């Protein structure tokens, strides 16, 4: 009865999306210079 | 201020790295899980 | 100017992080492929 | 089958992950100094 | 220790943090490859 | 018949080389300050 890591994988993508938004904000600040 | 702008751009970059750091921690957990299953479920069933 | 150098240094760093972000996305795919293979080809067979 | 053992690699990743967290800790500490 | 000097050293530390992450990802590759090879060379032949 | 994730792993290696180059460009700029 099988391996179920789809949970933590679907978490990783969320923390990854969080990181991408942080780089978005950083570049937005550099845009204002 | 430009100095202040650079400061908070770096702080945002650091937050992005922190999020990456958390992702890597969970990747270790995902790989460990696949290992544990192979060792605790697949290997014994073959041995049976 | 020093301010312009710092701005470009951070932009280079941000690109390095973006590359790492892409690598992590692909690590998920790699792990998923091993899970899928185990779940859908080994487990049924055993 | 004597079993999977990637503990050495996983422990090295953790160590490097901690070194990474320390470098960010130092960066933020300096930013606080401004 | 001017503000410019502080911002530089802050980025230098951030870059070292990214290099450590890069190192960790390279070892994550090794770890996943190890699981693949073990499944291929130990599990599949038996099962 | 075997797991082959070499396509994905080779991509990750390529992306890390690009990430390393970006850090080199950043450090080279900081060196000039």
């Amino acid at each position: 009865d099988p391996i179920d890591i789809s949970i933590v994988l679907n978490k990783i993508k969320s923390q990854l999306e969080e990181s991408k938004e942080w780089i978005r904000r950083s570049n937005k600040i550099l845009d204002s210079i | 201020s430009d100095i202040e702008k650079l400061k908070e751009a770096i702080r945002d970059t650091n937050k992005a790295v922190q999020s990456v750091q958390s992702s890597i921690g969970n990747l270790i957990v995902a790989i460990k899980s696949v290992q544990d299953y192979v060792n605790k479920e697949i290997v014994p069933s073959i041995a049976r």
